[PDB]
RNA sequence: GUGAAGCGGGGCGAAAGCCCCGUGGAGGCCCGAAGGGGUUCUGAUGUGCAAAUCGUUCCCAUGACCUGGGGCUAGGGGCAAAAGACCAAUCAAGCCCGGUGAUAGCUGGUUCCCCCCGAAGCGGGUCUCAGCCCGGCCUCCCCGGAGGCGGCCGGCGGGGUAGAGUACUGAUCGGGGCCCCGGUCAAACUCCGAACCUGCCAGCGCCGUAGAAGGGGGGAG
RNA sequence: CAAUCUAAAAGGGCGUCCCCCGCCCAAGACAG
RNA sequence: UGAAUCCUGGCCACUGGCGGUACGUGAACCCCGGGUACAACCGGGCGAAGCGCCGCUGAAGGCCGGGGGCCCUCUUAAGGUAGCCAAAUGCCUUGCCGGGUAAGUUCCGGCGUGCAUGAAUGGAUCAACGAGGUCCCCACUGUCCCGGCCCGGG
RNA sequence: CCCCUGAAAAGAUAUCGGGGGUGCCCAAAGCUCGGCUCAGGCGGGUCAGAAAUCCGCCGUAGAGUGUAAGGGCAAAAGCCG
RNA sequence: GGGCAUGACAGAAAAGUUACCCUAGGAAUAACCGGCUCGUCGCGGGUGAGAGUCCCCAUCGACCCCGCGGUUUGGUACCCAGACGUCGUCUCUUCCCAUCCUGGCGGUGCAGCAGCCGCCAAGGGUGGGGCUGCCCGCCCAUUAAAGGGGAACGUGAGAUGGGU
RNA sequence: GCCCCUAACCCGGCCAUAGGCGCCGGUGCUACACCCGGUCUCAUCAGAACCCGGAAGUUAAGGCCGGCGCCGCGCUCGGGAGUACUGGGCUCCGCGAGGGCCCGGGAAACCGGCGUGCUGGGAGGGGGC
């Protein structure tokens, strides 16, 4: 994988129609909603924290997965799976491309340089706008310090600056 | 005890390839122990996987005097889980037309690789839905199949990019009469280097009298010089399990199909064999008696 | 210098024979002057002594040896123990003069002054891509004869982009009982839908009888 | 005192200037 | 092809050459018919070499792999024999093990499913010879440690 | 050569840009007239079955229309005569 | 008027090879250096799963993310084809610091002897051999240590010429 | 003949405010139907349909009219919102991708409210010329 700065900016149209894309990669995020997901038990939670994007850009699938792991592990350890609801709010629909010389990927991929430059699929990313919610947490007011810490850890894994907004439901 | 899950077919290659392995060393490894997919590790003392390469990657060599390492040509691996079923992984291999995949456990630790050879062997212990080659075989008249048909006297430069790029899994080589002279796959190019000729960018010719600064290819090898000769051919009434046994054993994924006079009318690919074992006959086809 | 065949003597010995010494004077034999050649220093020289030399170190030196004079073989031809060598400082095909001022879409050059207007690298075709032709764009002249439009307002029309949506075709995360609710998306999705551009008419504005529209002709770049 | 033109990020800092909110103190708050 | 010496394997499919009864094909001439008051023209017959076809030929140009059970079998015929080798021929590769050095990517001796060795395409092979290419040992030294002084000409 | 996208709501619009297709096929798959309604679902019905023919209800096209893609089409542009 | 065809489809009838090569030109166009870029390469930082007896941060640092340099390789084709001498080494000088030793300081899972890690610091030192044309690297005996880079990949009108 | 007014019927335009589901009523001299038959024209497996000949029965159904509810749909209405987006200018900000200011335009979803066919010609009926 290239450094994430290579795919951070929105430089072209969304590339999502998988029926026209050969070898589009499979999404490598196993779950998107963590903790207590049933709507009845979520009624106990009365606070909402959001990790909100500050800039527009593309977040790679592995960064979303890395952010999801660190925050969910922290909440499981310190808050408890029965006392919170955490949702990864964006889905990596956009397919990333790379122009590299490769074997077993088509004859055109054997031409070097910028000849036949249209890249083969290299991964997935979510295209986000300023103010967009990346992570969404529902919790009880007693755990505010722990929820803020979990979202601070998630933010350290993401390629764009974010900010934490805490509001009641 | 028929294998059903990926964990029953995971294989470990006899050789270890890192990002610093050269393409010449990689070709030497595959000469001795042919495998369908090679995991590439970040270092000698780490089991972390930097990516995968295919046997086709060894054929990207341009010159024996030019440095070329495996780490410069890493493919994005197709990743499956050890708990998945054999049929499901076979579907993904058909979808991507890839000869293998990397197997990881629940936490993403590298377990091993799974290949077309392994799946074919595992399905060998079962009963094909369709039993005859006629039910699942690619005709010679198809527009863009995964098998090529080439004359024995053709130059290898004509078909080289289609093989290395993976647009076909192999070639059926025809004699003057349209019979099967032999089979050509990437393994022919890995076993022998009679086809190879070094190239490169123009040399730094300054301050001297040198009249040929760039190497040029002049005598190009013909296909029959490096093809596999004497392969067994199949008939429409040939059992599909004999074809499957061959492909599983030798890792050659193309078998010619001939009519009663020996004229080639198509081929059976490893994708055709999987289709028989997974679904049955192709649309508009009937299973003839074996 | 070595010392072949051949020829003497002596010694040992049963025979054959073997050994020592001499004689003899063979060889595309050896060392080495003359002579011939041309390896090294990658020495000197490198506007030289010289358009190939000099020093040094070397190779052969009775022979398939070196050398004088005379003779023969001539150019698509000769001659070659073969390097495509050599054939008068010329050779993957000599030289002289002629065809001949060969052709060159390529490169170089192309000589006085002022005044008027003033480009182009776009489209199409081309064995076409360093060229050329037909249009666009420039200029000059003539015909013609009253309308014209890089701007704006209005009337009457067209459109499906931004956004929006997730309703058709697809993708996608959750909740609840194949349905309902919430959420994430779409270059090759669209119920909606701007700004904006554009057609006709009327007006405004400006240009136009010191000549609009339109047409013909010369020269282009 | 714009651009060509020679620069800077994630992150850390009550370093310092400032704005807002919550709570305690009704002189029985904070610090010993 | 390249002294001598021990040797020189299997293959005639291919590319060539040569031989051949019959058969197919195969030009002009010639013959027959139609046509033309004559011709042009149209059809047929006959039919040489050659080609097709069948054989021979590798000290002709050369080639010498798989699968299966010494046997069968596939591909353009056969299926690399005697030997020889990390070769002036081995990419991987500074191959592996010994020798030699304090330390040897070179060299020497072995090993060999040899990327891609091999028999007059000559194989093996070093007596004698070598301004051929290479490694080791003794001697030797201003090559060097590390530079100094002197002589002739610039 | 052809369709969609790129293409920026008139027109034009390029890249060894993206996704595909073409060198055919059909005496019907061509012309016209009439009748009819498709995919799928449900209820009933002898073999009979998920699927055959029969009766009924629902069914906006979820079918079909030779062949790419896009567009069009329901007393039809589909199906039968 | 219909057909027989040019698919390179606005229509020639057409195979190689040159390292023996020759001519016209081209920076409209490659190779070296330079310019731009930095994926790659090298170096730094955030994060802290997990390891460390206990203990995230003595020492590390999965999954991810932000950067710097111009030192490997590539991308591009801006300058140079009436020509900027093409690898390495020798010789000689200077500069950088992201410091191997020497000077200062701190931490340590620092008893001592040693070791490991960070910070300041570029004044001086960083050597001799074996192997290979090398560069790089491996190795030998020492050593306080036997650092790494830039200068038209410093330096062929200075040499050398083993490789290419 | 002519002009005016006016149900259900005939021929239309726009093609859901017209469609869909459920419930409650109205309409029958005439008109529209359901309805009665199959000799004749015509028709099929089938007088079901089509076609022909009728007038016993009925407003049960269709048609047309009125009301209520839900779905769907419509609106030059309120909010959403001068928001999103956007034509022109800028030595205005930001490291940068990008944002901001000024002049000129200006949505959509959705929420609420309202609406649930309108209309042209003709016959028939009524009034006058
Ligand atoms: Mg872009
Ligand atoms: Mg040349
Ligand atoms: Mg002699
Ligand atoms: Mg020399
Ligand atoms: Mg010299
Ligand atoms: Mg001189
Ligand atoms: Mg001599
Ligand atoms: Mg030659
Ligand atoms: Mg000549
Ligand atoms: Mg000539
Ligand atoms: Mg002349
Ligand atoms: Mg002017
Ligand atoms: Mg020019
Ligand atoms: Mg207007
Ligand atoms: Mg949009
Ligand atoms: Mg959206
Ligand atoms: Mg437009
Ligand atoms: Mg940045
Ligand atoms: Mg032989
Ligand atoms: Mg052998
Ligand atoms: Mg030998
Ligand atoms: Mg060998
Ligand atoms: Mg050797
Ligand atoms: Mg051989
Ligand atoms: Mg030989
Ligand atoms: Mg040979
Ligand atoms: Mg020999
Ligand atoms: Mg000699
Ligand atoms: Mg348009
Ligand atoms: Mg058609
Ligand atoms: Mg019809
Ligand atoms: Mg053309
Ligand atoms: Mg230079
Ligand atoms: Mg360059
Ligand atoms: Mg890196
Ligand atoms: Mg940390
Ligand atoms: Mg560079
Ligand atoms: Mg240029
Ligand atoms: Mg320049
Ligand atoms: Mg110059
Ligand atoms: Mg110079
Ligand atoms: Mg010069
Ligand atoms: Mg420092
Ligand atoms: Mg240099
Ligand atoms: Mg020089
Ligand atoms: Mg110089
Ligand atoms: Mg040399
Ligand atoms: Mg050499």
């Amino acid at each position: 994988a290239r450094p994430a700065r290579c795919y951070r900016r929105i430089k072209g149209p969304p590339y999502t129609r998988e029926e026209y894309i050969h070898g589009a990669p499979m999404i490598q995020i196993p779950k998107f909603d963590m903790g207590t997901t049933s709507a009845a038990a979520r009624a106990a939670f009365t606070m909402v924290a959001k990790l909100v994007a500050e800039e527009r850009g593309q977040i790679r699938m592995q960064a979303l997965e890395a952010a999801r792991q660190i925050s969910s592990k922290y909440l499981t350890k310190y808050v408890g799976d029965a006392n919170y609801y955490l949702r990864l709010n964006v889905v990596p629909h956009h397919v990333l491309r790379e122009n590299r010389m490769l074997a077993m990927a088509g004859a055109d991929r054997l031409q070097e340089g910028m000849r036949l430059a249209f890249g083969s699929p290299a991964g997935r990313a979510a295209r986000v706008e300023p103010g967009q919610v990346i992570f969404y947490v529902e919790f009880k007011p007693e755990h505010l310090a722990h929820v803020k810490e979990a979202l601070r850890r998630a933010a350290s894994k993401l390629p764009i600056p974010t900010r934490i907004v805490v509001e009641p439901k | 005890r028929v294998p059903q899950f990926v964990r029953d077919v995971v294989e470990h290659p006899p050789f270890r390839v890192t990002v610093n392995t050269t393409l010449e060393t990689l070709a030497a490894y595959l000469r001795k122990f042919p495998v369908d997919v090679v995991p590439v590790f970040k270092s000698v003392f780490s089991d972390e996987v930097a990516g995968v390469v295919y046997p086709h990657t060894a054929l990207l060599l341009k010159s024996k005097k030019l440095d070329a390492k495996v780490g410069e040509f890493l493919n994005q691996p197709l990743v499956v889980k050890e708990s998945w079923r054999i049929e499901n992984v076979a579907e993904m291999l058909i979808s991507e037309s890839k000869w293998g995949a990397v197997v990881v456990d629940e936490e993403g630790k590298f377990v091993g690789v799974v290949s077309l050879r392994g799946l074919l062997s595992a399905l060998l212990l079962r009963e094909p839905k369709a039993k005859s080659v006629a039910a699942v075989y690619t005709s010679i008249d198809e527009k863009k199949p995964r098998v090529g048909f080439v004359k024995a006297i053709e130059k290898v430069s004509k078909i080289f990019h289609k093989l290395v790029g993976g647009e076909v899994d192999g070639y059926v080589v025809l004699n003057r009469e349209g019979g099967a002279a032999g089979i050509l796959t990437v393994w022919n190019f890995l076993k022998s280097r009679r086809w190879f000729r070094g190239s490169g960018e123009p040399r730094a010719i300054f301050g001297t009298r040198v009249t040929r600064g760039e190497s040029k290819p002049r005598g190009v090898a013909r296909v029959w010089r490096i093809m596999s000769r004497g392969v067994a051919v199949a008939n429409p009434d040939t059992p599909i399990t004999d074809v499957a046994r061959y492909m599983a054993t030798f890792g050659i994924y193309v078998v010619p199909v001939v009519d009663r006079n020996g004229k080639v009318i198509g081929a059976v690919t490893a994708w055709d064999v999987l289709h028989a074992y997974l679904y049955g006959p192709k649309e508009g086809r009937e299973d003839v008696e074996v």
